[PDB]
């Protein structure tokens, strides 16, 4: 019998089964209803330093593959699920999910009440917790370690995760019958586009590519300047991890694109980074949006699309500047989800476009970034 | 799960295939497939108590009638993929005959071996960790006294014993992102009750009739939605307990409170045992709220309007027949019988031809 | 393996119990024991090839035949237990029929699955890697053809092709630890090759009878042991291949050299393909090396004495026929057949009674 | 597919599969003929820096048990076999062979041509080898490290496997029935001896334990001073590891307990110590003897036992000081197994009378020790 536990901040155990690694993990334990896709969101960035629990009690029924990892690794700190099925039922599997986690180093628990947690976070609002697996798992350690962790906000997380080197990126999205394809030659691609690593997520430099778009991948901390100095096509700013406030580096830059007439598209902590270097305001949520059948409008054509959501953080749209329209809200909660600059030729989204997982309805989104490529080759 | 009634047309092809035969549903809630599942069977009226055994194990010809149930599916094909797995057939052996996927076959065969378990130890290795680990695998009380060859209630008073009783969560279209006003619940073996009954009304509790089948349908839920109606009108907290998704009495709207539920013994109990209702309403769901009736009451249930005792008069052949002759009024000639020699003695006097009516 | 003769004694109950019913046996050596035991089965004269199946896949009664084959042993038991693996029973379900134990029983539920592989890729799938590891559990060419729905030559063609031939082990009684100069050895797909054999002399082969069974038994061994003793003292090295242990013949004093091996074609082939023999006796061991006469000096081997051509005369019912015809000389009133029909026909002409001779 | 390759220093390469641990293993290479008790072997001291072969194709049929354990540890330095088992088929069984040599986190590989092996260490003598379990095993680096192998010829390892801090053994045999025993009360114990740890065997302290007497075992540099200053009614030499030669120490107070009339026995590399402290020499033999079916003859009985044994040095028989008379002859080489004082109450064992595993036969030569015990006690 192996136990596992899980300690909140507030003192709240969950006894339960480690799935996992042996040991502990620490950070901010939030909460995801996605009923499908969970390697898609354990191997995404996003999720470093959070523990992550998932809202559907099966887990792990179609076990793992590559092709469905959104980066190098596990970013999740830990795994807390209501329920590891016997077996993986998929003809893509390659690894059930237990052996992944564990070949992962990931502590991990199931056989847990996943959904008196979620009415807690849902409630007192996002905490911070620790799980140990192992044998005499000890609460009062998990506890501590819980209460002494530093906590999301106020940490930058970008620099943590960014590539070291900068770096070329030319492949496109997965398709059934073929599989992820192979990579694009440079001069087989039109476009060329900058891409922020902020800890980002494959999907979306495969879906730019997929757009037609040749990228270069460069350190969060890139300097403006060294940036500008490769002509590029368009600038893309990336999702990644904890507070984007602290990354001045990252919006001192972005304020220098924005100088120019080079477009600029960003996503969630993009969207945020830009929305700071044009002079907003930046607050952390209740429990954020984790998700992805979050209902999303497009204000400008009153339209709602479904949602890919994964975010602790929201741009305040009472401080926003003149400058920066809004175009799009949550329709959950209202809160702001799309902005686009008045002057310059620039916006970003708060959902995820690339989805993965997900629902693809945001996906147009890069079109117009897109289009604004085209237009100042243009020009 | 669907409901069918082939027993009711003999010379019928009982196979299942392209077009449809059932005559009504079940349905179930749970935390996990298995205790969805477990609690499906026993919701579906057929006198399941979960996954009951079709043939014995020491037929030397199961094996063969177990390959033709699954290969060829009949409305019983449920209970024989757990016969299968008593036999020693494997999840890809299954697999093959069925093409139901191993993802669900392996669950089933999981419960298959916690039974052999419970049979071996019997009520005495009924420990509350394995009592509860099964419970939370959606095992009914009484198809764990069947195992371990005790009564039903037995199993029920040692959960008691244990404080093992489940828990009730609510349904949302959320997974709890949004918090709830509406109480549409269903049980389950976990840690956090989301119950919170009222203590300010007086409470009125109806048995609705399961899945729709022939002789039992929409009739039956028609009354319980008006019992629920002029109750709730008249100003009663107004409880209904039921498990057929086709229906207005699983409505949401329909009550105050709704456990979409199995109509048994055990369900019900559960859910009296926090109500705590002034009443109990047996007959408006048709037979099986009726056959429920005595157990009911004779476990503290509140029941109102005619008496089990008086319905017993009348469901019972013979103590209608004699309150007839109690009240003086005309019966044809009949008469009350349990075993063939008896009732083919019986049946000369009578007289042919005549008619058998259980 | 014991060797059985229930189809001779009809009336008889073939249940295999605490008195001994079984006429031979044959050993047969394995790196591994499944190696072991597949050339133990074909090392057996009883038609297989190993493991070739007993039941049909599409027969409804088929996981009964097996049950009771496996819960009441007969001489057929190991074959059955392949048939309930490719049936769908699990190792415990077998477990629990026959209580043979687990330990053993994987090991043929691993030979069947990857049966069903061979099955299912075919000869275009038996690429070398996989074909080596299929020779290393100890599969034979002939039931990798049957599978592959191929001609045996192929297989062999295609081992060729690959270079995959087995070494030789010998037997030493302490695990290498210290050499041994007696040659007694058995095949296995290994690396190193203890063989060594002579380029010095005139070599003749004698080939065993393999198990001793009713018609053929002990007079076979002592002719084979006096070939040997024989043509040695005429100063030709003696190469024996047999595989029964209760005989003088596979006696490391007897032969100069020793092949504790099963008498087939497949098995014979390789140690000729290494002894390089002057010639080969196919006439001292049974109706063994009398079938395999004609393939052997097809497939290139030098054999000795009465040609196969000239044995198949005797061997055929009508050859032989001819032959007394041809000599002028008496033999009863006969015919050869091949069907019912026309056999009930000549039966007409001929006269009973009459004697049905294969 | 998870490869595994074994390359001797000679440069033959064993490609299999690996069955235990991932990485790289270095020793001298060893074949060991036992059919049974693979566990006890694995977890025999001596077998530190040592990569052992079993004859037996078939490793790991009974899976694994605590009481089969020699010692608290692992001590071979590899595992090479010819198959593993697909179960393991015992009711004693708590693991699997593969479970167990990952958790002692040991290299070991599988379906290699264990009996060609075999044959070239018997021809050829013993050889150091390496042992790469990995996704791409690289065969020049095996050459490299096995080449690089420093030789268990003058290595000292009897100092590396010892306790740390003395301590006391009152334990007891293992019986079907009851299994591994409670440990004893040191006044249950009539006699007390002291017990050189060179890497000692748990089955020689619990046969000991077994006719009587109190153990207190020290580590191997122990000073006999120390030693005579407990009044101990006789001292003992374990089993263990490397050269015996140059264990100095150990020599040197030997060399002072045969001043005193105190009875001594030694098993195995303690044969050979007290051996060297009579002034005899000590040899390594070509591939030595390891296995559990080698017959000894007591020359004076004319009496053979079926033996284990596990030894990759000798002493040289004729260079034996006359106050040495040998007791025991190996028939199978007809190599020295057993020595005994002239002068002295102090013998010794080459074998290993304890067997764990292995046949029973030798057990007597304990019953020696308990009669010179009793006797320096009416003395
Ligand atoms: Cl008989
Ligand atoms: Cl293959
Ligand atoms: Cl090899
Ligand atoms: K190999």
């Amino acid at each position: 019998i192996k136990s596992a536990l899980l300690v909140l901040e507030d003192g709240t155990q969950f006894h339960g089964r480690a799935i996992g690694a042996t040991g502990s993990a620490v950070g901010e334990v939030v909460f995801n209803t996605s009923m499908t896709g969970y390697q898609e969101i354990l191997t995404d960035p996003s999720y470093s330093r959070q523990i992550v629990t998932l809202t559907y009690p099966h887990i792990g029924n179609v076990g793992t593959n590559d092709a469905d990892e959104e980066s190098s690794q596990v970013h999740a700190q830990g795994l807390v699920i209501r329920d590891l099925p016997l077996i993986a039922s998929n003809f893509r599997n390659t690894e059930d999910l237990s052996s992944y986690l564990k070949r992962h180093n990931i502590v991990a628990i199931a056989d847990i009440d996943t959904r008196k947690l979620t009415r807690l976070l849902r409630e007192k609002g996002a905490q911070n917790g620790c799980i140990i697996a192992g044998d005499n798992p000890d609460a009062a350690l998990a506890l501590e370690k819980a209460r002494a962790f530093p906590g999301l906000n106020g940490m930058d997380l970008a620099k943590e995760v960014t590539t070291a080197e900068a770096y070329s990126w030319t492949q496109g999205s997965w398709t059934l019958t073929g599989g992820l394809p192979q990579a694009k030659k440079e001069d087989e691609l039109p476009f060329h586009v900058v891409a922020y690593d902020f800890g980002a997520k494959r999907n979306i430099l495969r879906m730019l590519v997929d757009r037609g778009c040749r990228l270069t991948i460069v350190p969060a901390q890139t300097s403006a300047e060294d940036v500008l100095k490769m002509n590029p096509d368009g600038i893309f700013l990336s999702n990644g991890p904890g507070d984007p406030a602290p990354c001045d580096y990252a919006i001192t830059a972005i304020q220098k694109f924005l100088e120019t007439d080079i477009p600029v598209f960003g996503i969630c902590l993009g969207h945020q980074l830009l929305a700071l270097a044009s002079g907003a305001k930046t607050v952390k949520m209740k429990f954020g949006h984790h998700g992805g059948n979050h209902p999303v409008k497009d204000v400008e054509k009153n339209v709602v699309m479904i949602t890919a959501q994964n975010h602790g953080f929201a741009v305040d749209e009472a401080t926003l500047p003149a400058n920066l329209r809004v175009t799009h809200k949550s329709l959950f909660d209202g809160t702001l989800q799309g902005i686009h600059r008045t002057d310059k030729p620039a916006f970003s989204f708060q959902g995820h476009p690339e989805a993965s997982p997900g629902p693809h309805d945001a996906a147009p989104l890069f079109d117009h970034f897109i289009e604004l490529i085209e237009q100042y080759r243009k020009t | 799960i669907p409901r069918f009634n082939f027993e009711k047309f003999a010379g019928a092809n009982d196979r299942l295939t392209t077009q449809m035969k059932s005559v009504g549903e079940v349905m179930a809630i749970g935390r996990t497939q298995q205790e969805s599942l477990q609690k499906a069977l026993r919701g579906l009226e057929v006198g399941a108590t979960g996954f009951d055994p079709k043939v014995s194990l020491d037929d030397p010809e199961a094996l063969t009638k177990i390959r033709r149930e699954l290969k060829d599916a009949g409305a019983d094909r449920i209970w024989y993929i757990a016969d299968a797995f008593r036999a020693g057939l494997s999840v890809d052996g299954v697999f093959n005959l069925t093409n139901i996927d191993r993802w669900f076959l392996v669950q089933i065969e999981e419960l298959v071996r916690l039974e052999e378990k419970v049979a071996e130890v019997g009520i005495t290795g009924l420990n509350a960790d394995f009592l509860r680990q099964l419970k939370r695998k959606g095992f009914a009380d009484a198809r764990l006294a069947k195992l371990a060859g005790v009564r039903e209630a037995e199993i029920r008073k040692l959960r008691d014993q244990y404080d093992l009783h489940p828990v009730y969560k609510r349904v949302d279209t959320c997974a709890a992102e949004f918090a709830t006003d509406t109480a549409y619940m269903y049980s389950t073996y976990e840690e956090e009750c989301e119950a919170n009954p009222s203590t300010d009304r007086e409470k009125i509790m109806v048995l609705g009739g399961g899945p729709n089948r022939i002789g039992q349908g929409i009739e039956f839920d028609y009354c319980c939605v008006h019992a629920s109606l002029a109750l709730r009108e008249d100003g009663y907290e107004t409880i209904m307990v039921n498990c057929n998704p086709e229906t207005v009495s699983t409505d949401y709207d329909t009550s105050d409170r709704l456990y979409f539920e199995p109509v048994t013994l055990e369900d019900v109990l559960e859910i009296v045992r926090i109500e705590k209702p002034k009443g109990v309403i047996v007959q408006y769901g048709g037979q099986t709220p009726l056959k429920l009736a005595r157990a009911l009451e004779a476990a503290g249930v509140p029941v109102i309007g005619t008496s089990p005792d008086a319905i017993d008069r009348a469901e019972d052949r013979e103590r209608f027949q004699h309150a007839v002759e109690r009240l003086k009024l005309k019966q044809p000639a009949n008469a009350t019988v349990t075993a063939i020699e008896m009732a083919v003695e019986k049946a000369k006097e009578i007289g042919y031809p005549l008619v058998v009516r259980p």
